[PDB]
Parts: structure tokens; C-alpha cells; sequence
RNA sequence: AAACCGGUUGAUCCUGCCGGACCCGACCGCUAUCGGGGUAGGGCUAAGCCAUGCGAGUCGCGCGCCCGGGGGCGCCCGGGAGCGGCGCACGGCUCAGUAACACGUGCCUAACCUAACCUCGGGAGGGGGACACCCCCGGGAAACUGGGGUCAAUCCCCCAUAGGGGAAGGGCGCUGGAAGGCCCCUUCCCCGAAAGGGCUGGCGGCCGAUCCGCCGCCAGUCGCCCGAGGGUGGGGGCACGGCCCAUCAGGUAGUUGGCGGGUUAAAGGCCCGCCAAGCCGAAGACGGGUAGGGGCGGUGAGAGCCGCGAGCCCCGAGAUGGGCACUGAGACAAGGGCCCAGGCCCUACGGGGUGCAGCAGGCGCGAAUACUCCGCAAUGCGGGCAACCGCGACGGGGCUACCCCGAGUGCCGGGCGAAGAGCCCGGCUUUUGCCCGGUCUAAAAAGCCGGGAGAAUAAGCGGGGGGCAAGUCUGGUGUCAGCCGCCGCGGUAAUACCAGCUCCGCGAGUGGUCGGGGUGUUUACUGGGCUUAAAGCGCCCGUAGCCGGCCCGGCAAGUCGCUCCUGAAAUCCCCGGGCUCAA
């Protein structure tokens, strides 16, 4: 499979013009393609250690890059919203964050929140032994017992620890609430939920965040819970 | 399978009766079907698992000679012998040729029973006692 | 189905009808004074004052609204390079714009009017020689628009 | 186009100017019809043999149609055998 | 710059056509110094025929064997012919077919499949087999290929369990707008997993230098199987949008629909059995013609017109014509298979191979065209744990008046010349051209820095009667020769032809012919006309269509305002920045 470059997404940080034909694509891994970055993109464009794709790919390959608590040693793996960055060999620590700028960006953050993970729920299925498989924002699963998994409902947010496979904390949809808007536009927007119109489908509701004066208007598929007045996780 | 000889795709011919052009030349391996598979009754059961589209596999019954037949007044399940078809109402030169197909009423063991599977898709024949 | 490829810059400047008498003097006597090549340079010229002056008239076309942040630094950008000498003049002056304005900022012309060289000529044969220096850089073309900035740093070897 | 050169020819000019002005009839290549190609210049013709392979172009004029005073001619010889009549005539080319 | 000019008259106002002037694209002529930027170049011509070379590999950390060097513990290093896994369905070309769910925009699949990758939960037990390379023999012209022997596997198969499918009945529960779906319970039938394999380190045991292994456990690590979701690719469906012709008016009979089935991964007259007469059409069926669709491009002040809708990106189709299959997650597969047709090449006559619409290259056609070059360094992809390997993709240069950008072909003073050209004299400079070094380059070339001699190496094309800038100057010819886009010159005194001199326009370009736009208010929505210039049907009835009185109440479809999801990128307009500015 191949990816040319005007093929490529638009908010990607690479240069349209002055280049090769050809992108880095994605390898099928844990997140949209469209709304994700290859992580030779991000050791090459993003942070500038390597100055090409073959210091890219060894630097990939020694296992110093660690996205979610796992070492990736392929060049070609999905980094996309909220997902922890470690660098091994360097200590820091990223999260990939919505940006109003970039879209998308690297933000430091601290170690002890290094752990976790704010997953936006993005659905249930009944699964076997009567259970409930929760499935996240970026394809991950979480099975649980039946009582735990009938209070969640779509569009609520987890904080989830990856070390534990457990869910650290539930946040649930309710108006009033601290949400940012990880899609279209409006991107980047960190506001209080203070109005829906509950369209005929649930996705496509229309939501309003509001920052003080600062009101900007989504569908409910594009805004995530991340707590009450202050977020649980450092996303600026 | 997909062969081309059984070829499920596009007709030409428009709504209004007229003809249109071909838009491809050659024809699609996706678009392509299969013979039918149906049983013919036969005096033991034969059984063929067939590799199809992604890898995935069908079973045929390439002769029947029992079928399950349930008795809803009885609430039970018993694995009858099949003396003979008495009608094919989807088209009697089924029954005509002996071929089991869904919808096809059979004189088991248990008396008459109507299939309600599909014989050449499920590879079995499961029956409802009338 | 169509790729795009580059157009001529100098055909906003450039007359339809060549063969007026009126219009070959004024252009000779352009041409003789600044000491141009030939006459694309000039069309070149009075291309980038067509633009100037358009651009003009359309923020004098939009509302005073739309205009409002794109006035004050249209006329500073002008000031800046030298073509207007108040950056804050009304919008309808910049109308009456001339090309002899854009004339006076390239090279060899600013070389010939600081006297660093015998002649208009002379200038340009400097700037194509090389022995012109730009705030320590050579620059040899002498169909290059210096800006007001630049323009007291101008040197010879 | 290209054609090949069969006879040469005089047309006569139209009524008010009097003259003969020289053409050729050729044969072209690609279709195999016949047209007459006027060859212009002062002693043009003399640069044209028959059996020649020649370069016929359109003549001019209104429409694709006849020039001025030549009646029903629409096209004209721009190469002889390769090298151009133009550059023929002034010397710069010598007729192979 | 929202522009007019010449021509029908004895003269005048109109109409109205044709020409001039501009830009762009193709081909062509004369001429041509350098540099930069750019996704220019057999498209506009035969999807015409092809010599030759190259154009998809990788993996020893899946597997056995063989060879060579090294060393004692249990092998280390290198190589070979292979089996085996993954890839080759991406990438590259071209424009015949296609007026179509092809394409674009907006939505679906609750009617579907998907190797590789991600996550969550669970599983990996017993047993068996064969075929390469190889050895001993070959056969055949070659292609290719036979027999025996023999070592393996992450190779092939069986068994068990997990799991899966079909039919039927029931349910709190899940998703979702909505269950024909998921989960739970119940019954029968049926199908039916896996490689604990590789490596590393540690432990223990068996074994032997005729060995350099095998086995049991642990940890790490790359892996294998099942269930669910995602991801990616793909199949399918829907609403709407974009050509010409009536000198094409009726078309359709599996045609339109229903019911029951088969097939499919999956809905569907997709196909089949029965049943009905339905379906399309003047709001243009059907028929013919033309054409791949879009982003986009040229032109104009704009509305608009055109497709140069060739090159660049996305989708489609095809691989000499027409068909049909194997394998596989995926093909009915451009450098894989089979058949007919129609060619061609080799042959030892028995056989074999082959179609460049891949990158170079040859023939042919035509008005019309590039090197049988260099590299995997950049951009990516396949393989691999990795290191790395490969790639006519891609990158780099070559050739070529491909498009845009920046420059040179000298400057200064004096004289002669005319104020011109040119020549000479005195001085200055070295862009440029030439030679050298560094840098640059995968290496080169070019570029940039620096050094050397030197005015020294460098201007053409078209035109001068009006339009339309430039000669009633000179010679020749004498309605001939020739000019002439139009108007018009030439028949002895030619500003128009042939030459000289001289001047004009643009200039590394300048001209010829074509096609588009402007021109053109000569297609008229903006915005034309129909008494007599072209143009009211001889008159009337009326279908579709278009256009339609007043007031009040309801709606909110058109309409208007704001907002959101979108309309790929490039392209276009504005702004800031970086290449010496510029492009
Ligand atoms: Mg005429
Ligand atoms: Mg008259
Ligand atoms: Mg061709
Ligand atoms: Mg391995
Ligand atoms: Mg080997
Ligand atoms: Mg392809
Ligand atoms: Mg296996
Ligand atoms: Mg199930
Ligand atoms: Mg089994
Ligand atoms: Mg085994
Ligand atoms: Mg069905
Ligand atoms: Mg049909
Ligand atoms: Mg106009
Ligand atoms: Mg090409
Ligand atoms: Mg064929
Ligand atoms: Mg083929
Ligand atoms: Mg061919
Ligand atoms: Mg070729
Ligand atoms: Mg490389
Ligand atoms: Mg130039
Ligand atoms: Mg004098
Ligand atoms: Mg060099
Ligand atoms: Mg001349
Ligand atoms: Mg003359
Ligand atoms: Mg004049
Ligand atoms: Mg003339
Ligand atoms: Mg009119
Ligand atoms: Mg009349
Ligand atoms: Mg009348
Ligand atoms: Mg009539
Ligand atoms: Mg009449
Ligand atoms: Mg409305």
C-alpha cells in the first residue's frame, strides 16, 4: 500500500509541494487513518530527531519510542488523539492532544498522568458469558462484568490506566460538564457543556461549549467529556 | 464459487426497455456465483466443505438421506429417514429429479415434513413434521 | 483536465495597441531616462502599479468594516517599499499612483540618484558587474526593488 | 500537409488586376486528393520541379478562403523537398 | 483601458458581414550567450508492428543438507543449491469501451467480506505423512522433464477440546432512530482450531570428538489458534448534477411487478418455477452521433464562451481481438494460466516461445518528437527482530526555441560621422565566455566562494500606401514580373513589386498557418431585432409548459439570517516569511 502525499491528510505537519511523491502510511494499527500520524511523522516532522526515514526507522527500531506504555518498534504505527508518547533513552513525556493550531499536538505532560488515558466511549456490545465489551474513541476494548457495563453509556468518557487494564474513573455525559472538541473546526475548544438539541440521531445532536462568553457549537460525535471544571488530565 | 458462467452482476438493459453499453469489458470474479448445490436424495449422506469468498467455508450436501425433523407437538427432535419428495412448490422438477430445496414438503419416517433450511447453502436438512 | 503553468507578469503593463505615437514617446522617454533594457521591463513596471493601484480600488470597494484591518497595513506595506511617501495618506490618493514611483526603486536607478556612478548606464553596468553591495552582499540585479530600509545601505565594493 | 508536386499551373488573376499567377497542382500524401497550391514569391516557381515533395499550408484570407485576386485557390507551398521556400528564395537554403 | 478602426455611396445616415490590433495552445520558418524555478516532450496521429537490454524481491531469528576456515564443549564465522513464509491484486503505462450508479456532491449496507496491524477475554494436548536441494542414473535440439535413494520444518494431515453454522421455542438484558442482529436459556443436526514454533540467558539430565545435539523447567522476546470490536481494502445500494440531433415518435416482452426458490460474502429478474400486464415516452422514450468523469485550464472588465478536460492529482477501463479459469484475504491477474482468431520468432520437424498501451530503443504514420545514460543518497514501498537488500517507482543529469524568472552581447570622455551606426584615441570593468582551487553532487554536471589573461566570446526577426510606427530618397521592370488578412498597387515618370540606402516595432526572440477567447449588443439573463433592411406561422381552438386579481388565518416548501458537518491535495485571491531580488 502506498500513500501519496496529496492523498495525505491536510492537517499532517509536512510540506505539500517540496518533497518526494510519497508519504509514510499508516499501518492499519489503533486509530483512524485520517485522524492519525505515522510514527516515523512524528520522530522526523514533529520532534526533529531524525533527519530522514532511514534514522527515523533505526531509531524506531532500537524500541526508544513508547506510545501507551508499549514500546513500538514499528515506523509505521497510528499515534493519534490522547495517546501517551515516551521517549526512553530522554525521559520525556507527550500527549497527543487536540491543538487549535496543528490540530494535533505533542504537549508535555507529567509522569504520574504519564499512566493514564481519557478514553471517550464509543460504544457496547454483549459479548460472551453475558459480559459487556466496551469499545473506545481509538478501537480499544474493555470487557466487564454486566452491572458495571449497563451504567455506561455511549459518548461518556473513562480514564483508564493502562498499567492496570482497569477503569480509573467514569465520567458521564450531563450537561455542565468539561468538554473539548477533538474534531472539525472548532478543534482544540475547551468549554462547559451548557446546551444540546437531541437530533433524531444521538451522534449527530447539536452541543454547544461555552468559555465564559466564548460559546462555539459541534455535533455530539465531536466533543469529549474530560471532568467537571477542571480537567482530570493536563491536555493544554 | 465464483465463475463467470453464473454471472450475478448488472443486466443491460435500462428500465425503459432499452439497451445501455457495457461499462466493463471483462466480468468481476466478485460478481460471479455458482451451480446449484442442492441434495439429490440418495441412500447415505455426503458431505462437502467448500472454501468461499475470504476464506470462509460452506458446507454442501451433496446427498441426503436423513433429516432432522422436529415435531412442535411433541416439543422433539428426531433424526428421520427420507422415503421420498412429495411436491416442490418452488419448482417441481425438484421433486421431479429428487432434489431437496426450502419450501420442499418430504414423506419421512415421521410423515410429511416441510424443509425449512436451505439444503445447498446450510448442508443440512432440517424439517418441520406437518 | 487542465495543468497549470506559469503566465507572463509584465502583461498587466503591457499596451494592446503598440502603435500609438503618443504612447511609443512617453514610453522612449521612460525608457531613456531610467535606462531600461527593453520594453518588458517597463511593462513589468507598470504591471506592479496596476496592481498597486488595484488592489486600491478594491479596499476603496469594500465596506468600511471589511477594510478597516486591511487599510492601515496596505498603506504601510506601500511606505515600506517606497512607493508612497505618507503611510497614512487617504485611500483614494493611492489611486493616483504613477509608475515613474516603481521606476525610482529599482537598483541601478537609486545607484545612478546616490551618485555612485557616472551615468544611469554606468549604475547598471555596476549592479550587472557585481561592485554593488547591499547592506555586504553583492547584488547583481539591477532590476531589483530596493526597499526604504535598504535603501542607505548601498555600497560599492 | 504534404503532397506531390504533378503539373504546374497558371491562374488568371480577377478581373480589375491582370496577371498570371503561378501555382502548382498537388497530390496530397494523406488523402490522395488533388488541390492547386499557389507558390508565391517573385520567381517561386522556378524553385519547383514536378514529382517534388512539397509542404502545402493554408493561403490566408477571409475564412480559410482565396486570397485577394487569385480566384478558388485556398492553399499555398511553404517547404520543397524538405527545405523551406522562403529561405529558398532569399539564398539562406539551397533546394535538395 | 468596461476602447475602437478599414471596406457597399456621386456624396449621407443605417443594417450586416468580412478583416486589423491582444492573449493562449499546436505545428512550422529565420535566428539563438548564460543562469535560476518548474511534476513540459508520439497526447492533439495507429489501442499500428517490434530486434536488444533492464524493469519484485526479501527472510538463516521457519527448515534440513553440502562446502571452507576456527574452537572445544555442546558450537563460532562465511558461502551454495533448495524447501518454506510474506510480497508480487501496490507500484508503472495508456485512453480502445463507456451517455453508465462510470464520474462528482450528499448519504447507506439493520443485506456483506477483509491477510497484514491494534485492543480486550480465552487456548496451544496426542499422533502421523510426504515432496524438494542433494546422491546414483538419465531423457530432450531447446524448452522442459523421468526413475530409484535420503534429511527437515512455522511444510501437509488425522484425533481431542474450544469454537462455528442451520432449524425451532422462550427472555430479564445490549446496541441502535428502528432488531432479522448480540448475549442468556432450551432441543436436534452439522462443520470444526492452533506452530509453544524460533531466538536469548539460566538450571538440570541424556548423550559423544565417528559429538558438536536432544530432552524437561524458568524468564525475556518474536511468533501461532478461537471470540468480540476497531483499522485498512473491497463488493453492493440510494437522491441529486454535468453533451448534440425530431431530416429519430412510439419503445419494451425477462420486458415491469408479485409469489416461491437457487446462487452469492451479501440485496436485487442476478438467475429459475408459477402468476398478472405491467414499465418508459413529446418534462423527448427509442434511435443515431460524439465523449472516459472530476479537481481543473485558456480567454474576457464582467456575465459568459471554449476544452489546448494533453502533461499534475483523484476515480474508471484496458493490456493484439473475444472468452474462461487456478491460487489466494484479495485477480478471472500488463513483464502468471487455458481456448478460438489473427500475426511473428527458434528448431535437430518430433517440439517450444512470443504481442513494449513499463524504462530506453527501432520501423510505420503523420505537419509534427528525447538517452538502448547514472543511483538506490532523498521520497516511499515489499521482506527482515535487526542490520540491511531490492525497486527503469522515485531521484539525477542528457537531448529538445516546453512554460516562467534574472542577465550579457560593455561603461566613461574626445574626435571624425549627422544628433545615428560604425571607426579611431585615452581610461575603467569583467557579468559573460575560457583556465584553476575549495565547496557542492550518491558520484558527476551545474550552482556558490575564491584566483588568472582579457574588450576581449556573443542580435536577430518582421515591417515603412490607409488601417498602423516607420521614405513621395535612388536605381530596375513597365497591368508583365510581383505585392495584397481588407481597402487596394503595377498598363512610363511605382511612397505598395525587384534592389540599395535609410528609418520603424519587438528583441534571444521575431514571424507563417491553424484552434479557442476578445473582437461581437453578430446568440443578446445582464443585453439585440422581426412595417419597409433577415425575420409575425393565412386565421382560429386548445394539451404540457410558462405567466396569473384582492383581503384575512395556518404552514414555512422556495426566500433570507446565523451556526454546524462538509465540498481531498495542488491550483486561484490576500498576508507574513525564506531563496541575491525574482520566478
Ligand atoms: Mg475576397
Ligand atoms: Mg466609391
Ligand atoms: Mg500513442
Ligand atoms: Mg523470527
Ligand atoms: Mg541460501
Ligand atoms: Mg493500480
Ligand atoms: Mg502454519
Ligand atoms: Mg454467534
Ligand atoms: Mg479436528
Ligand atoms: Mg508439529
Ligand atoms: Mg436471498
Ligand atoms: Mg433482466
Ligand atoms: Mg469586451
Ligand atoms: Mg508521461
Ligand atoms: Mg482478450
Ligand atoms: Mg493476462
Ligand atoms: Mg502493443
Ligand atoms: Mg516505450
Ligand atoms: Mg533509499
Ligand atoms: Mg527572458
Ligand atoms: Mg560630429
Ligand atoms: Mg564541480
Ligand atoms: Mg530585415
Ligand atoms: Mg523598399
Ligand atoms: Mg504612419
Ligand atoms: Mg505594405
Ligand atoms: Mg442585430
Ligand atoms: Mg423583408
Ligand atoms: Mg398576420
Ligand atoms: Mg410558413
Ligand atoms: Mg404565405
Ligand atoms: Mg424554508
Amino acid at each position: 500500500v502506498h500513500l501519496r502525499k496529496s492523498l495525505a491528510p491536510y492537517w499532517w505537519p509536512i510540506p505539500r509541494k517540496a518533497g518526494g511523491v510519497w508519504a509514510v502510511r499508516p499501518s492499519t494499527g489503533p486509530h483512524s487513518l485520517e485522524y492519525s500520524l505515522p510514527l516515523a511523522v512524528v520522530v522526523r516532522d514533529v520532534l526533529r530527531y531524525a533527519k530522514t526515514l532511514r534514522e527515523a526507522r533505526y531509531i524506531i527500531s532500537r524500541g526508544y519510542i513508547k506510545v501507551d506504555g508499549v514500546v513500538r518498534k514499528d515506523y509505521k504505527f497510528p499515534i493519534g488523539l490522547m495517546d501517551v508518547v515516551e521517549i526512553v533513552p530522554t525521559g520525556e513525556i507527550y500527549r497527543v492532544v487536540p491543538d487549535e493550531a496543528k490540530y494535533y499536538d505533542l504537549k508535555p505532560i507529567p509522569s504520574s498522568e504519564a499512566a493514564l488515558k481519557p478514553l471517550r466511549v464509543e460504544g457496547k456490545t454483549a459479548v460472551s458469558g453475558g459480559r459487556i465489551q466496551l469499545h473506545f474513541h481509538d478501537g480499544r476494548n474493555l470487557i466487564l462484568p454486566p452491572d458495571v457495563g449497563r451504567q455506561i453509556k455511549t459518548f461518556d468518557t473513562v480514564v483508564y490506566d493502562l498499567e492496570n487494564k482497569a477503569i480509573k474513573t467514569h465520567l458521564p455525559l450531563r450537561l455542565g460538564q468539561l468538554a473539548v472538541v477533538t474534531h472539525g473546526g472548532n478543534i482544540g475548544f475547551v468549554g462547559q457543556f451548557f446546551e444540546v438539541v437531541w437530533t433524531l440521531k444521538r451522534r449527530q445532536s447539536v452541543v454547544a461549549l461555552r468559555k465564559g462568553e466564548e460559546v462555539r457549537r459541534t455535533i455530539l460525535d465531536y466533543i469529549m467529556v474530560i471532568g467537571t471544571e477542571a480537567p482530570v488530565v493536563k491536555i493544554s | 464459487m465464483k465463475l463467470g458462467a453464473f454471472y450475478k452482476g448488472g443486466d443491460l438493459v435500462k428500465p425503459s426497455g432499452g439497451k445501455k453499453g457495457r461499462v466493463r469489458k471483462t466480468k468481476k470474479k466478485a460478481l460471479g456465483g455458482g451451480p446449484p448445490q442442492i441434495p439429490k436424495l440418495g441412500e447415505e449422506d455426503i458431505r462437502y466443505v467448500e472454501r468461499v469468498r475470504g476464506g470462509n467455508h460452506k458446507v454442501r450436501l451433496r446427498q441426503a438421506r436423513y433429516a432432522n425433523v422436529y415435531i412442535p407437538k411433541e416439543r422433539r427432535h428426531v433424526k428421520a429417514k427420507i422415503l421420498s419428495i412429495v411436491s416442490s412448490p418452488s419448482n417441481p422438477d425438484y421433486a421431479r429429479r429428487n432434489y431437496i430445496v426450502k419450501g420442499a414438503i418430504i414423506q419421512t419416517e415421521v410423515g410429511k415434513a416441510v424443509v425449512t433450511s436451505r439444503p445447498g447453502q446450510d448442508g443440512v436438512i432440517n424439517a418441520v413434521l406437518i | 483536465g487542465g495543468l497549470k503553468k506559469p503566465k507572463k507578469k509584465y502583461l498587466a503593463g503591457k499596451p494592446k495597441k503598440i502603435w500609438n505615437k503618443q504612447l511609443l514617446l512617453e514610453e522612449l522617454q521612460l525608457m531613456g531616462e531610467y535606462g531600461l533594457r527593453n520594453k518588458k521591463e517597463l511593462w513589468l513596471a507598470r504591471a506592479r502599479l496596476k496592481w498597486i493601484v488595484r488592489r486600491a480600488r478594491a479596499l476603496l470597494s469594500m465596506t468600511a468594516e471589511e477594510r478597516a484591518p486591511l487599510e492601515v497595513p496596505f498603506k504601510e506595506k506601500l511606505y515600506k517599499m517606497g512607493f508612497i511617501e505618507d503611510p497614512n495618506v487617504p485611500l483614494d490618493r493611492i489611486l493616483s499612483l504613477d509608475v515613474r514611483a516603481i521606476l525610482e526603486r529599482r537598483l541601478q536607478t537609486l545607484v545612478f540618484r546616490m551618485g555612485l556612478a557616472k551615468s544611469i548606464h554606468h549604475a547598471r553596468q555596476l549592479v550587472v558587474h557585481g561592485h554593488v553591495l547591499v547592506a555586504g552582499r553583492r547584488v547583481t540585479s539591477p532590476g531589483f526593488l530596493v526597499p526604504r530600509e535598504l535603501e542607505d545601505k548601498i555600497t560599492i565594493e | 500537409a504534404r503532397g506531390i508536386v504533378l503539373e504546374k499551373v497558371g491562374v488568371e488573376a480577377r478581373k480589375p488586376n491582370a496577371a498570371v499567377r503561378k501555382c502548382v497542382r498537388v497530390q496530397l500524401v494523406k488523402n490522395g486528393k488533388v488541390v492547386t497550391a499557389f507558390v508565391p514569391y517573385d520567381g517561386g516557381l522556378n524553385y519547383i520541379n514536378e514529382h517534388d515533395e512539397v509542404i502545402i499550408e493554408r493561403i490566408g484570407g477571409p475564412e480559410g478562403k482565396s486570397l485577394g485576386d487569385i480566384p478558388g485557390v485556398r492553399f499555398k507551398v511553404v517547404k520543397v523537398n524538405g527545405v523551406s521556400l522562403w529561405a529558398i528564395w532569399r539564398g539562406k537554403k539551397q533546394k535538395p
